[PDB]
């Protein structure tokens, strides 16, 4: 909504295209949106997450063109994927660390938005949108990670279709419609096939609409001062172009990442996964060692942290005449994480913006970043002591977080003056 | 059960510029031929990447006179015949003995530390040297512990941490007290079991080590390609980063 | 008149009926199909197993253990106080519904030798691990960490109930029949 | 643009939401926008078409389901969807019938459109994206009827991957890369599959950009005339809001079309569609009686109607060195005869827009649709005598209507004079 | 070759309200079982869908032990073993029989006329009248032209469109005289061949014509379920039709 | 100066390498796999074909005849001007790639009685139909209507050129090794 111009046809074909599609205009006012100077190596997350998202469209179309989702050829198919198909092997650890790359960059995403504010008004819709891609993305890697079949596919399968036969009442039908079945088989394979290749363009159309949100309203910067609207005089004196300034940024920022990431792909194909999914399904006996997928690990430790013996559960269990026992509390816990964050633009009560002028914010803030890595890596370890209270005091912060101190800091909080204008702040 | 401690053997193939040993990985070959498969398969395996460059890169016709040892149940005649290139290895002959196309990467053997897995980054997965501390690890006693408790049948094997112990065996916290466990494999390795054909030494330890980098081969045949395809990969971006690093620093010093 | 606003009313409703009849199977192509309800009943030879060895049968697409437990097994087993449980329920198909969870109540034979039941974690169905794993010397599911007692009790983690007993019963001397 | 009224936020909600993200404001603009009042029952297929994507599509995802693209397995796995899936016989024969429904209407779709000059400025990109999704609709066709891996399957996957090793030069590498081997094979069935799904969505983004091509320029009216736009006022005397106005004749109009499809899908489903491919692909024969599907029969005429002893070939064939034979000739004829309509536009050179108004055109359209009809009824014909003779003067006068006639026209013809504004066609 | 005619019967199923004859398919599967079977199999065709709704409807337990008879490879045990209805009849045991699964739908019967398929369009695609008229057509006494030339090994058929036809019966053109083709298959119904529970008379006309009407079910085993979708969703539909024609005839009146 | 528009291309250039090495693999993926790749040489029994007969055997995946010609077969054949035939090459892998196509020139042995060769269409790929069959007393393909002579030669249609003869030999008194 800045103060800047539009694209003015020149060109012959260009007066004779725009007249019919101004489809050139639209492109140029996506990408000469006047955006704030003082970004910073934060804001580069959204293009790695465009480009992994592409990375993983095209190598998923490529990998589906040689893929059998059926039990009996499926793991047959994959390995015949990584030794016959010309470059295979590489496309295939291409999607897989393509997923985890596709994560650590959400994740890096969303702790953005969180510290800064860019969740907090007039930015609800980017946010909420944002979480349902979010939600998608974690939909569609989990159906992706079940198809090559291996014994962490399998049981991967089982322990998240439960999930839904722990809803009271309605629970063990939304589960046996989901496996076609009494169990995951064949037909759980292929009907994750088909769902895995059409969520992705879901999570595309839902990507669309993100990015028409905040072109709608501006991106944030990490002031939380918005741009000035007055004139295209002082407008121009808080932003640049987007082209060529951030274009370019973001290729340099993207030659950087892949760079890693390919320093992974070449030579550390394997680090981020899991052996087990080396052995073929057996649906006779679950790995001694089995283990969820890292970027799925801090939600996974928030849900096994509920155990019968957690007070707060009993005292749930009782209050509900036993219909939330430890299953169903546990499996509410994961979700509510979940959608605890995606509230947040509400549990917020302070106007400030960007949490940088935000002096008792900041300390909750890394406790929550350091909470999630923590939340992450207890999910790794064994459910014995002390690691069954890590998980506990950690599921205990993160909903302290968005539901107690959040509010509260709104009113307690007295809070640091911010620049004047986004110039001041890139200037000084 | 969980994750223990093997022996770090330093293969020719780790490290960013490691690759294979063509004649290790055929001494390797050798080995599985002659031991392993007798209970081992390795149905993922198509016999003619024996000749694939990146491997042990035989000679096509030796390949085919070797799947000739090879019974074969053809895909349309219904019956047997000698195995072509084009086949498979077969199936595990003994119903208990896992695949082992895969194993070298199904193995973890650098577990850790505090699950931080921060030594895995630096010492890969550990999948051939799990593999090689399995064939090392058949003590020619059982650990004190289990004296006169050793289920019939199967072995105890210092290097294995998922197989039975006998209650005797464990701690007051049900842990157990040895290192390793009882494996259903019965030592495979005895000293010159197989006879080289260069003379190279067979001791077990060697034989172990050999096959252990057949079976990392065979698990990943593309390695090399992997890694090349990866040096190069890191070179166009190196490259492709500092030139947009400088076209980045110029374009904005317009600005600052 | 309200010819045409019941018009309107006929038509919303006809259409609102369509939009359903679509629905519907579009939802119900994923139920289980017509080769899957195809269940049976199998049967187990069981003149092998020793006391102390558990047998993993497959059966409806999940496992069932069949073990023959020792008199170790038996004994911690009816040790057990039905308060000191976290499911009172037997769970078990062959007896009565209301039955409790005592561990002869959980087996098929009376010498309590005989214990049979799906190898399927209450929690969220992983395979508990036998021989005798866990705190409570029976099974162990390595996804939560559930912990079963010699009689396929839920001791401890999320699991709210005992392993299912499913329709078994010996057909003769040395046979089970499942299902 | 037709002068009309914006959108205005009412609601507490909508204006909340308004001010984020005007999603309301642009579902608004797009069922708000003033449509000439004197459309006809030929302007409705493009809402048939709608409909026919999105059933395909839903269908398709529901198919895909239970479908196992693998040559062993894919002629077994839709039995099994005929006969074990719930409603999946029904499923089945509603993606099959979907497909020639989706053909019957575009044939109207376009016909409609050369009629009517639907193609003339300045609505050429509306014409150009439509003739894009011809294509793709073709290709996607084309893939999906090779999946059931029968043998019309089998064969039609031969001739298709065919056409290209036709092509001087590059042609046999073209093919063996379709083909991923020396044959149609497994390796090609997969790749199919892969791309049969990829391509609807493909189409679906197309049809966005075809839909925002003529709301940019308006619909085109069966008298050619423009709506008025020098004032809501007169404006509003050649239009009507679409909304309810054309959404409730569509709604009326897509009830009778689905009336009679539902009763060709009910009672006589495997009509439009060849009994051999109810029997398993065979690579060692070729059935007798092969023969192309209906909506694809017209171009197969022309493709087959060049053979050897036909002059143009002789000629071709010579003053080329031979490169031009009967084969590559008839494969370019084929793509010629679209190709040819796609420039239509510019072939076109009378200024009059509605062929209402033009005396000579119509004869030659009304022999462009016969000859259409014609083309396609030979398609099914042996190539004996007659027949070789009727699809070489029908191939003939198709290309002559586009190259000769149409330009000619321009000039020669004396049109009749239109309504001075749609508002006096329509009292009229 | 070509499309031929076939002999018109007049099923129970065509028509938009036809339905299958319960009896008539089982006495069908019986022809099937006790003559077919034995060069022609049905791997399609799950034999527990005898029992299900639309068909035969054999009581479960019949279907049970009718599948008995049946040797099955089974696909864990590897071992054969007896029939159970969750198998599909076998493969056909004689390699030329074709399969008889789809093949009521893998016909036409009513080809034309002129290309035009004006003719099903009424008269339906035919493979049942198809398949019966070839069951009938085995004429005692091969056709005059061929008195001497028989190839050994087949047998001339009415119905039969794709044949080989000795030299002696084609016309100056090639084409042939016979209004049948020499088929591979030997006559296979006599009369009387199966003895009907129900005494039903066992003609080769009746068997033939039972005999089609399963295979057409064999073939659409939800022929009536698609039917019965088919009115229910004509009627919605023509009366939502009615009502939104005057919606729309209402609401645009106030325009002309 | 005109380091940072050098900058330009260097980078430009850097980057156009890169986008190229990033598509060249997801365009080769679809090239032959090296399964498929693994093309050897079947053998053929022909002691059991009387003259007339056709023999249809599967090869690389499409279909290679091996008929027995009888003499009318031959004779047609032969009775046949090479400037009327529409394909002279010979197209036989076996001898010369000038040879014409001339009878002779087309079978294996000399009295012209083993016709072998690929019964691929020319045109498009189908495969032509035996037993005599077309104006031309050899094949017809009814994809789009070519005729073949009795030496699998075309002479009528869009097929471009004659049935590909591949590399195939007698190998002894009675079997022919092809590929
Ligand atoms: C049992 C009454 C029976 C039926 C029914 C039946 C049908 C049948 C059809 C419809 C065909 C297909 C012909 C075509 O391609 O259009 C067919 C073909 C063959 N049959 Fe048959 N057949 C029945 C019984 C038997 C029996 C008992 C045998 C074996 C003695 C047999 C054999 C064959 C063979 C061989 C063919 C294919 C040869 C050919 O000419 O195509 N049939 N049959
Ligand atoms: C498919 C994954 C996603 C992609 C491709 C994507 C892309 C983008 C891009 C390009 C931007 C602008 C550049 C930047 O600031 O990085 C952006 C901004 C933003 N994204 Fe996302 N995003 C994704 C997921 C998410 C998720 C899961 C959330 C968290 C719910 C989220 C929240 C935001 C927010 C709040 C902004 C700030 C907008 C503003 O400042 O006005 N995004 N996103
Ligand atoms: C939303 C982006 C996507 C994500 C997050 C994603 C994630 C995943 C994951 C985690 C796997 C398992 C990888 C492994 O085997 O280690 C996978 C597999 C697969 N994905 Fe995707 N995927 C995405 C898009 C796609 C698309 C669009 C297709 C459409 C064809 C696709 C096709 C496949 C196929 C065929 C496999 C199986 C082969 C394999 O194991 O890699 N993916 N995906
Ligand atoms: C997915 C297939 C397609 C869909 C869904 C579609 C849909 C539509 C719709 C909704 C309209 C407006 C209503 C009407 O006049 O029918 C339209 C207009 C039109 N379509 Fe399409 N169409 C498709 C394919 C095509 C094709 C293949 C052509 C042929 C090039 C084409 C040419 C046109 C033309 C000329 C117009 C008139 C535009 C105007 O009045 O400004 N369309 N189409
Ligand atoms: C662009 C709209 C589409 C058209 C025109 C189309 C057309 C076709 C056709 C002609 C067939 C062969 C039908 C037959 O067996 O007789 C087919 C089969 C199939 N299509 Fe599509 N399709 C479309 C979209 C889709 C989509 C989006 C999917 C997957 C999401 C899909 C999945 C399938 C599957 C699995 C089959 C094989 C099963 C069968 O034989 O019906 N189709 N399609
Ligand atoms: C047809 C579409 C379907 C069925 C969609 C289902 C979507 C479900 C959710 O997506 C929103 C879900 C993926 C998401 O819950 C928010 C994840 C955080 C779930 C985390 C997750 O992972 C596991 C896993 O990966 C495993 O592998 C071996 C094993 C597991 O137990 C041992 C787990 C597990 O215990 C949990 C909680
Ligand atoms: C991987 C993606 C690929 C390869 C996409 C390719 C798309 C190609 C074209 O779509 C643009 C193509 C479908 C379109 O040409 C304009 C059609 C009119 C071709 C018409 C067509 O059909 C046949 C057919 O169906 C057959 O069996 C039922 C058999 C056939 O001969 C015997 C033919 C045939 O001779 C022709 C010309
Ligand atoms: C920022 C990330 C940099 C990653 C550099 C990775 C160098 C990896 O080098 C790996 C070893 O770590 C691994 O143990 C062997 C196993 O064979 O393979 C090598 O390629
Ligand atoms: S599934 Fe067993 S503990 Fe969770
Ligand atoms: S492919 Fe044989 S005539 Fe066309
Ligand atoms: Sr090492
Ligand atoms: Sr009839």
């Amino acid at each position: 909504g800045i103060p800047h111009d539009h694209y003015e046809p020149r060109t012959g074909i260009e007066k004779w295209l725009h007249s019919r599609l101004p489809i050139v205009a639209l492109a140029y006012d996506t990408i000469m949106i006047p955006t704030p100077r003082n970004l910073n190596w934060m804001w580069i997350w959204g293009v790695v997450l465009a480009f992994c998202l592409v990375l993983q469209i095209v190598t998923g179309i490529v990998l589906a063109m040689h893929y059998t989702p059926h039990v009996d050829l499926a793991f047959a198919s994959v390995e015949h994927i990584m030794r016959n198909v010309n470059g295979g092997f590489m496309l295939r650890y291409l999607h897989a660390n393509g997923a985890s790359l596709f994560f650590i960059a959400v994740y890096l995403h969303i702790f953005r938005g969180l510290y800064y504010g860019s969740y907090k008004a007039p930015r609800e819709v980017t946010w909420i949108v944002g979480m349902l891609i979010y939600l998608a993305m974690m939909a569609t890697a989990f159906m992706g990670y079940v198809l090559p079949w291996g014994q962490m596919s399998f049981w991967g399968a089982t322990v998240i279709t439960g999930l839904f036969g722990a809803i009271p009442g309605i629970g063990h039908s939304i589960q046996t419609w989901l496996l076609g079945g009494p169990a995951v088989d064949n037909a759980t394979l292929n009907r994750f096939f088909s769902l895995h290749y059409l969520l992705p363009f879901v999570i595309a159309a839902l990507v669309a609409i993100h990015i028409w949100a905040f072109h709608s309203t501006g991106n944030n910067n990490p002031t939380g001062v918005e741009v000035r609207r007055t004139s295209k005089a002082e407008a121009q004196k808080d932003t640049v172009p987007f082209w060529p300034y951030f274009i370019i940024k973001d290729v340099f920022a993207l030659a950087v990442v892949l760079l890693v990431f390919f320093a992974i792909v070449g030579f550390m194909p394997n680090y981020l996964g899991h052996p087990d999914n080396y052995i073929e399904a057996n649906p006779l006996s679950t790995p001694a060692h089995i283990v969820p997928e890292w970027y799925f690990l801090p939600f996974y430790a928030i849900l096994r942290a509920f155990t019968a013996d957690v007070w707060v559960v009993q005292i749930a269990n009782f209050i509900s005449f036993g219909i939330i026992d430890a299953k169903f509390f546990g499996v509410l816990a994961m979700f509510g994480a979940i959608l605890v964050m995606a509230l947040v633009p509400w549990l917020d009560t302070s106007p400030v913006r960007s949490g940088r002028y935000r002096p008792m914010f900041k300390i909750y803030f890394w406790l929550l970043a350091a909470d999630f890595v923590i939340l992450t890596w207890v999910g790794a370890q064994q459910t014995t002591f002390p690691y069954d209270w890590i998980s506990l005091i950690a599921s205990a912060y993160w909903f302290a977080y968005f539901l107690v101190i959040l509010p509260i800091l709104g009113a307690i909080e007295k809070p640091v003056a911010p620049p004047a204008t986004i110039e001041e702040d890139f200037n000084a | 059960a969980g994750g223990g401690h093997v022996e770090d053997v330093p293969f020719s193939f780790e490290g960013p510029f490691g690759t294979f040993d063509q004649h290790q990985l055929q001494r390797g070959l050798q080995v599985y031929t002659e031991v392993c498969a007798a209970c081992h398969g390795m149905k993922f395996v198509p016999i003619r990447s024996l000749s694939e460059p990146g491997g042990p890169e035989l000679p096509e016709d030796q390949v085919r006179a070797y799947a000739t040892q090879f019974t074969v149940t053809d895909e349309e005649t219904g019956e047997d015949r000698e195995g072509k290139p084009t086949d498979h290895f077969p199936h595990s002959a003994l119903e208990n003995a896992p695949d082992l196309s895969l194993m070298a990467k199904a193995r973890a053997g650098f577990h850790g530390p505090m699950g931080t897995g921060i030594s895995q980054l630096f010492n890969g997965i550990g999948g051939p040297e799990y593999i090689y501390s399995v064939l090392t690890g058949f003590p020619e006693e059982p650990p004190k512990c289990a004296e006169g408790h050793e289920p019939d049948g199967f072995y105890y094997n210092r290097a294995f941490q998922n197989g039975s112990v006998p209650d005797t065996c464990k701690d007051a916290n049900g842990v157990k007290t040895t290192a390793g466990s009882w494996i259903a494999m019965p030592p495979p390795l005895m000293d010159d079991l197989v006879e080289y054909a260069d003379g190279h030494d067979a001791s077990v330890h060697a034989m172990a080590e050999d096959v252990s980098a057949f079976l990392m081969w065979a698990a990943e045949p593309k390695l090399m390609a992997r890694k090349q395809a990866g040096f190069t990969a890191v070179m166009f971006l190196t490259v492709l980063s500092v030139l947009l690093y400088l076209t980045n620093k110029r374009l904005w010093a317009g600005v600052k | 008149g309200t010819r045409r606003d019941f018009l309107y009313y006929a038509t919303a409703g006809a259409g609102a009926v369509a939009t359903g009849a679509a629905v519907w199977p579009l939802i119900n192509q994923m139920n289980p199909s017509a080769d899957v309800q195809a269940l049976a009943s199998i049967f187990v030879d069981v003149s092998s197993v020793e006391p102390g060895v558990q047998l993993t049968v497959k059966f409806l697409g999940k496992p069932i253990f069949i073990r023959r437990r020792t008199e170790a097994d038996i004994e911690l087993g009816r040790s057990v106080q039905l308060g000191q449980l976290v499911d009172t329920n037997a769970r078990n198909a062959n007896i009565d519904a209301g039955a409790e969870a005592t561990d002869q109540n959980r087996t098929l034979d009376e010498a309590g030798e005989w214990l049979v039941m799906w190898g399927v974690c209450t929690h969220l169905g992983c395979v508990p691990i036998g021989g005798v794993s866990g705190d409570f010397g029976g099974w162990f599911c390595p996804c939560h960490g559930s912990h079963y007692d010699s009689a396929g009790r839920i001791r401890k983690g999320p699991a709210p109930e005992n392993l299912p007993i499913p329709l078994a019963k010996f057909i003769d001397e040395t046979t089970i029949q499942l299902g």
